[PDB]
């Protein structure tokens, strides 16, 4: 249910094929930290959750954003 | 950073009712359609808004609809009464009757009127305060096209016998304007039984916003007016511009509150006035109240305090909201009504509102006693009428 | 009969009132509901009742959201307040 | 209202009345009370010609009482030749007095020279 | 139900929320008069009266004493065209005014006529736009007052407000404008423009409803003759009591939108182009109405050939929007030498600040849809279609 | 109102049938044209009726009414049409009517061709 | 600071989503986004400073109108589905 | 303090302290309708910055009970 490949395929405009679970949201992703924030922002809207900044601020990967919704 | 005063001062201008305003913001936010748009809904919702309140206004004044015309305030209303009949009537009536006491804009309205070639009667007002009738039906001329008195003093709160003044301007076959600026919402007004033909309101003396108000123009037997402001005809032509929706919505939601609250308000506000003037009189001599107290409304309580300076006492009174009857000169009502000269420095007008507490009043009284009594220890004149001296001692120079 | 419904309400419309922040206002509104039911007691009918309770509703929500509203836009206390 | 028009309003120096049949006292009594502002200021001369006392009575608003509070304030211990010497610009740059009030320094001035020809006038010989 | 979006910004916009924002505190705690001078309540109302004033100033370029706060922009037109001329009276009872002004500038003059006066009205070539030529060849030795609106209200059209201001300078006229339309929307210098007096209506700005202000050079002083009477208010030249919280508004609105200016520019400069080429690209004989060179992308009037305003305005039962239809056709439309059958076929679209691009498409979607209907139940559209000339057949 | 995009009997008959009556009343200058068309039966009944009209809305419905009234009536049922029924019938108010005016003054041209057809 | 940049334009984003007004709501978000892009390239800190004290301001508002927008709310416009 | 109740109740009701007597009901003895009580059980509310809530609100009839409450 990693539907994020869509999420973040529409936020930072990049193909689905591009979203590889070992990518970074700027290194890999070409996106910067506003863009990053408009991200999480975006995910809490589909998952309708909340990330406090403490765990929120280390999501910097794929796999990262799915482990976290897995759990929490 | 730092507590308020006090608010004493509701005959210049009253806070907003919270029902008012719950009526206006919808149209502060969401339903912002200009109320002549004709041809969406923005503008069908707005205009259905601004009729409703029509019928408000209306319904406290015992008027149709129709004969209500949203204005920016009594100002305008006044200046569409007096000039409009003046202009309209003017190939075969150049003549107007008002009073002395009258606001400032009714005043100057005629004033400018004479500057056109007018001529303007300026009815006396007895020492009390109120006209003579006599006088007003020895004043009527054939060319006599208006007949304009207020409704309530701004003042000294004293009510025109505006029945009777009615009656003399209808067997006379003369237009009868009256300014109900302080009278809409606080004593009961039928334009019928009183014979009225036009009508000044403003909102924000009852509680509404300001920047709003209306003229009632009588069409049963049609009063006809020049209108004043040109443009495309808005308000029956007789006042062209967009009419400011959440205005009159605010406007009418005043005059339904002010319509259920009259007589609840006028118990309470009597209580308070008494209180006020009975506890200032048994504990300061020489305090006079301007105005007969068997016809006045409570709400405006004008006294003249012997022996003490307007201005300082207000300044002694730096936590109650007051004012002293207004420019640099001293006031026309008080000098029209035969106050002595030495008197007309020593008054100030407490108003007495829908949201005045007991608290506010008694403290007031306790300033008030208080600072004038320490004035009075410091007033040359307490000492010379105290020690025999006649306050005709031509000691007097500058 | 109706005097749960009538009382709640009371309840509702005296504790919403007391939080008002400007004095004016809050004290208006809670002298003018206790004289409002006090005068208001002795009426029978039950249409008038209900005529009654659901005007004092609509009345509810106009002090719940003038509440909110003067709360938002605040100001300093009155010299009366201490 | 300047801070110090407030601080000798209901803060006043002064305030009172001294025996108008002295020999010793001046007494000026200038303004008028249709005017509005009505100003009695009273001085008591020493054997070497000082002011001892000096007490002031106004009608008028707060500047007023401002000017002729500080007016007795500063006519204390000045011949009756130094006090001649007031000028009510003083008085106003001392109070900082807008235009439409200057005239409460004019009546304050009014009175110090009012008040010293009374005594002078009771020094003459019969 | 659903409400339909808004596309009439020209009749009038949405309070920004910032300039509610700023109004609340004045219509809730600072309800005192700003004419009373005796205690708080009034100097802190007085103390946002004055701020607001600079506010307007500073969006105009002109000095905080200029201002006097109206009820609105038709009472400043009022108070500078009867003003100025019952002024001026004894010397010049001449006035030059253009057919396209706003209908209270035309009904002014009209009641100006009744009292004597002489008023041109200026034709606007097929663009809208004035003759400049024209301009100095109206004026006369007893004319006083030069009125002209710096953007039309129907097609936005902007007059070349500048070179009137030379032109009247030079020729010693005071220079009168209706802009209305243009303040916040467009620069405006009074001075660079050699402006003497100016019309503001708060509620075209974002601001409230009921307050305008209007703007009367002192620098070359021009003097004016009151209309209300009353105590003195505005310098005397406007008696009553001023609206605090109307004119809290409006100072807030002014600010917010010279902030905003270039911003909302651009993006309603694109959102005008994206509007005005997908239409087209779609439908056959749809004219726009203003020189497209000279106008303020904020308004959009078009013709849609072969169809009736009202009936296109009603098939858009999900648009808020307006036209010139008939009781009297556009007068704006006629003066531009808009053929007579398509005056009844023009509509004004008003792209805001706040308009978004999903309310563009939906309004190009819906209209080309609609048009083309109306066009299939258009006997006109059959009868140039069926090869039969318009300009023969006889009628009635 | 509700004629209006939901209109009876729109479009329009051939022109070249000796049997056809086709009425263009109207003018682009006043705003409204209607275009009304009829069949005539062996029997001299009305056997259909279409229209094309430009204009607002109230004279849209107003020729959306009319054909359906002018459907199965005689050709001496038609000259008593009078706009005034068409007025209480759509509640059109008095600066709307003239619609129904020029949809009375639609039925008499087609009769008058029908008639000068015949 | 970055970091207190960050968390307000986090905090703006989220309350300006709550506006009830489909207008005051896209305005808001969009003009937030294009406001923040642009200051992207800014290395004057008085600068910075005073950009971030009007936004805290700005803030406020936001708060302040979105609530007052749920007190008054009215239907949804059709485009909204 | 703690039984400032009595203080409470006697300025609410307007009774004097010696009626107010722990087995004292609001209605019966101290003589006060039921607008009385809930602007009374509010009063207690605000005196000690608590909040009752309505269930065990209306059981609160006599003095003893809104002391029991508190304590
Ligand atoms: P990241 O990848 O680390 O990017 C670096 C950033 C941009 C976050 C930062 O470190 C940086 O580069 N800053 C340079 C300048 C700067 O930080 N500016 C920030 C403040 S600019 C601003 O937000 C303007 C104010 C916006 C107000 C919005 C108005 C909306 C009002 C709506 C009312 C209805
Ligand atoms: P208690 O003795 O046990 O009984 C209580 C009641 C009143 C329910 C009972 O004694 C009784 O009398 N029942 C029959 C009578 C009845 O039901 N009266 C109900 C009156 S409802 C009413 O008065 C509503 C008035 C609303 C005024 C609100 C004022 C708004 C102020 C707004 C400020 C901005
Ligand atoms: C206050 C007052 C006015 C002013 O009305 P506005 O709406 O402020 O123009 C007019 N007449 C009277 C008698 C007033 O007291
Ligand atoms: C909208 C408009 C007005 C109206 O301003 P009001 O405050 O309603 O009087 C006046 N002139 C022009 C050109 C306008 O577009």
């Amino acid at each position: 249910e990693e539907r994020v490949k869509k999420i973040i395929g529409e936020q930072l405009g990049v193909k689905q094929e591009e979203v590889t679970n070992n990518a970074s949201f700027v290194e890999d992703l070409g996106a910067d930290s506003l863009d990053t924030v408009e991200l999480v922002m975006a995910l809490e809207e589909e998952f309708d959750t909340e990330i406090p900044d403490e765990e929120a601020e280390k999501i910097t990967t794929v796999q990262a954003a799915i482990d976290y919704i897995n759990g929490h | 950073s730092s507590l308020r005063p006090l608010y004493m001062d509701v005959q210049a201008t009253t806070p907003l009712d919270p029902r008012v305003l719950d009526a206006m913001l919808p149209y502060l936010i969401n339903y912002y359609g200009n109320p002549h748009s004709r041809t969406h809904a923005y503008g069908w919702e707005s205009e259905a808004a601004m009729e409703r309140a029509r019928q408000q206004v209306a319904s406290l004044i015992g008027a149709d609809p129709r004969e209500i015309i949203f204005t920016s305030g009594a100002t305008e209303s006044n200046n569409i009464a007096i000039k409009g009949v003046a202009r309209f009537y003017r190939s075969r009536k150049k003549h107007l009757i008002t009073t002395q006491t009258e606001h400032k804009c009714v005043l100057d309205s005629c004033r400018s009127l004479e500057a056109e070639g007018f001529q303007v009667t300026y009815l006396p007002v007895q020492k009390s305060g109120i006209i003579d009738l006599k006088e007003l039906e020895a004043a009527i001329q054939p060319d006599t096209s208006l007949v304009s008195v207020m409704t309530v003093n701004n003042e000294i709160g004293v009510k025109q016998p505006i029945a009777e003044i009615g009656r003399i301007c209808s067997s006379r076959k003369v237009y009868f304007h009256t300014d109900a600026a302080q009278a809409v919402g606080k004593i009961p007004l039928d334009v019928n039984d009183m014979k009225i033909d036009l009508m000044s309101i403003s909102g924000h003396k009852i509680y509404g916003p300001k920047g709003v108000g209306a003229i009632y123009i009588r069409r049963r037997p049609r009063v006809r007016v020049e209108a004043l402001q040109s443009g495309g005809g808005q308000e029956r032509g007789m006042r062209s511009g967009t009419v400011p929706t959440p205005l009159v919505v605010g406007l009418g939601a005043a005059c339904e509150v002010a319509q259920q609250e009259m007589e609840y308000d006028h118990k309470r506000i009597s209580k308070l006035s008494e209180r006020l003037i009975q506890n200032i009189m048994k504990s300061l001599p020489d305090v006079v109240m301007n105005g007969d107290p068997k016809h006045h409304y409570p709400g405006c309580i004008n006294l003249s305090f012997a022996y003490v300076e307007g201005e300082s006492l207000l300044m002694a009174l730096k936590d109650v909201a007051l004012s002293s009857g207004s420019s640099l000169e001293p006031s026309y009502v008080l000098r029209a009504i035969g106050t002595d000269e030495d008197l007309a420095h020593s008054s100030i007008r407490f108003g007495i509102g829908r949201f005045t507490t007991e608290e506010e009043v008694d403290y007031t009284v306790e300033k008030c006693i208080q600072h004038v009594k320490r004035l009075r220890e410091m007033s040359p004149l307490w000492e010379m009428v105290q020690d025999g001296i006649d306050l005709k001692s031509i000691k007097w120079t500058q | 009969s109706s005097r749960a419904q009538v009382l709640a309400l009371y309840r509702a419309m005296l504790r919403e009132s007391k939080r008002f922040s400007a004095y004016n206002y809050r004290t208006y509104a809670v002298r003018r509901i206790r004289d409002a039911f006090r005068e208001n007691k002795n009426v029978k009918d039950p249409v008038e009742i209900q005529t009654l309770v659901n005007k004092a509703k609509r009345d509810l929500g106009v002090i719940r959201r003038q509440v909110h509203i003067g709360q938002l836009y605040s100001t300093d206390k009155l010299i009366i307040e201490n | 209202l300047s801070t110090q028009v407030v601080d000798h309003y209901e803060n006043p120096r002064n305030v009172g009345s001294l025996d108008k049949t002295s020999k010793n006292v001046g007494t000026g009594l200038v303004g008028a009370p249709a005017c509005g502002d009505v100003m009695k200021l009273q001085i008591q001369v020493d054997e070497k010609g000082k002011i001892v006392d000096a007490r002031f009575k106004t009608f008028g608003c707060g500047s007023a009482i401002a000017s002729s509070s500080l007016a007795t304030e500063w006519v204390k211990g000045k011949t009756v030749e130094e006090a001649l010497t007031i000028k009510n610009t003083d008085i106003a740059k001392e109070l900082c007095l807008p235009p439409v009030k200057l005239h409460c320094s004019i009546l304050a001035e009014d009175a110090i020279k009012a008040a010293l020809a009374d005594y002078k006038l009771k020094q003459e010989p019969k």
